[PDB]
């Protein structure tokens, strides 16, 4: 993503298609190095982009409240509670084993 | 007195927008992208990209940027 | 959820709502202690106990036995004397009263004592609502002005004869009901000389140990709501024992 | 084996950034802004079967 030195406006968001206002949106603020992924259409599929832009989490905590009202439904979420169920879920020794 | 219960936390949807179409075609007169009402109002010269006052009309804006481009070295 | 939408208390909390609970109880022991019935009733069971019909541990839960003995006779002395003082009857039933708050009796009196009140106090309000219904429900007559002839007199034929009389076309059509009127009257006369007292007072008891017993529930109410998490900790130990862990949290909530 | 979630969910509860997410999972080619601006590095084992 690309904010602005004047305002410090973002001028564009990562994960997001460029086009010709954009381009010209971001150039004429003053950047010079500008990179994009490289994807085809039968050898490097943009699945994790498609899977992101379906994603209507924002962040960790979004994450973790989400993961925690699908795991125990109609139970008011808590950042201490869910925190400790997504470290128990996997990264506990004593609830998984990976002999 | 009493004490403080523990806060819950919420979140929004990240509500992603929608990609432009920028339906667009070069038959010949190198001046006729379409995006909207004047379609085009496109000039870049240097190291910058530099925005038109775009102009409604295709042939003010295409003989504007010719002029530009001629006395902008 | 509905358990957690609570918050506990603190110890500053708890000494302000058992303080609380102590002035409601303070403040339905003095209404209660105001009524003469409540000594006639510990008069007339003192009586049972000492004619071989009970027993001495269910007449007072200790104090706040020749002592006890003299005192009941010093009450006995200070209800005759105030039977037989009736401008210094209001002074000497407050003498009493505070008497009667010096003994600790037993929680089953103090009940029989309140549902008693409770009982003469729907009787009046029975026929309260009987003497409203016969003439307001009845004659149709005006609720301002049955308002302001039945405010404080509620004995005399004040809602009587001016319903009737008053030159209306609807007034003078229910002398058949006037019987009724009257029965309803000498009914109340009944009552209050059962009760020696007035009627405004009793209602006014009634309504203030009414405003008591609502703040004590809403002080309990507010303490279980506290200790609910207490309660359900407590429970948490006995889920493998045949019981089901709600039913278990429900004994943990009515202990 | 419960309801199903998007995979991007689990990745970013793992204090992991949109940004980051693509670098990871994706190859990153600069393109510059030379005179004509369009002068993008070209690795030539990019142009095969499309």
């Amino acid at each position: 993503d690309y904010i602005d030195e004047s305002t410090g406006e973002l001028i564009c968001a990562a994960n997001m298609e460029l086009s010709l206002d954009l381009l010209a949106k971001l150039s004429q603020s003053g950047h010079k190095r500008i990179e994009t992924l490289f994807t085809n259409d039968l050898d490097h599929g943009p699945y994790i982009s498609e899977t992101l832009r379906v994603d209507p989490t924002n962040d960790r905590l979004s994450a973790l409240v989400e993961i925690y009202r699908m795991m125990r439904p109609g139970e008011p979420p808590t950042r201490e509670a869910a925190e400790s169920l997504f470290e128990n879920l996997f990264f506990s020794e004593d609830r998984y084993d990976l002999s | 007195l009493r004490q403080q219960n523990r806060q819950i936390i919420s979140y929004v949807p990240r509500t992603e927008p929608a990609p432009p179409e920028h339906a667009i075609k070069m038959d010949s007169f190198r001046d006729v992208w379409m995006l909207r009402g004047k379609y085009v109002a496109f000039v870049l010269m240097g190291e910058s990209f530099l925005r038109s006052p775009a102009f409604t009309v295709p042939e003010s804006a295409q003989r504007w940027a010719n002029q530009i481009r001629q006395e902008g070295e | 959820r509905e358990m957690g939408t609570v918050e506990l208390l603190t110890r500053e909390g708890e000494i302000d709502i058992a303080k609380r609970i102590e002035d409601g109880i303070n403040q339905v022991q003095c209404s209660v202690a105001e009524y003469p019935e409540a000594i006639t009733y510990l008069l007339e069971q003192y009586d049972r106990v000492e004619a071989e019909e009970a027993r001495l541990s269910d007449l007072i839960t200790g104090f706040v036995p020749e002592l006890a003995r003299e005192k009941f006779a010093e009450l006995r002395a200070q209800y005759v004397v105030t039977r037989d003082t009736i401008a210094t009857a209001q002074e000497e039933i407050l003498k009493l009263s505070e008497v009667f708050k010096q003994f600790r009796l037993v929680p089953k009196q103090f009940d029989y004592l309140v549902n008693s009140m409770r009982v003469m106090m729907d009787r009046v309000r029975t026929q309260e609502r009987l003497i409203m219904k016969l003439c307001v429900e009845q004659c149709k007559m005006p609720k301002k002005n049955f308002i302001t002839l039945f405010t404080g007199n509620e004995t005399s034929d004040t809602w009587f004869n001016a319903a009737i009389a008053m030159n209306k076309p609807w007034s003078e059509k229910l002398h058949d009901v006037s019987e009724e009127v009257h029965r309803a009257l000498q009914k109340l006369q009944q009552i209050e000389e059962e009760t020696g007292l007035t009627i405004e007072q009793v209602k006014d008891i009634n309504r203030r140990m009414s405003i008591g017993e609502a703040k004590a529930r809403r002080a309990k109410k507010e303490m279980v709501e506290a200790n609910l998490r207490l309660v359900i900790s407590i429970a948490k130990k006995y889920t493998n024992r045949g019981l089901q862990f709600l039913d278990l949290i429900q004994e943990g909530n009515i202990g | 084996r419960r309801r199903k979630l998007p995979a991007t969910i689990i990745l970013r509860a793992l204090n992991y950034t949109t940004e980051q997410i693509l670098d990871l999972f994706f190859e990153k080619v600069i393109f510059e802004i030379r005179d004509n601006k369009l002068q993008m590095e070209l690795v030539p084992e990019r142009l095969r079967g499309e």
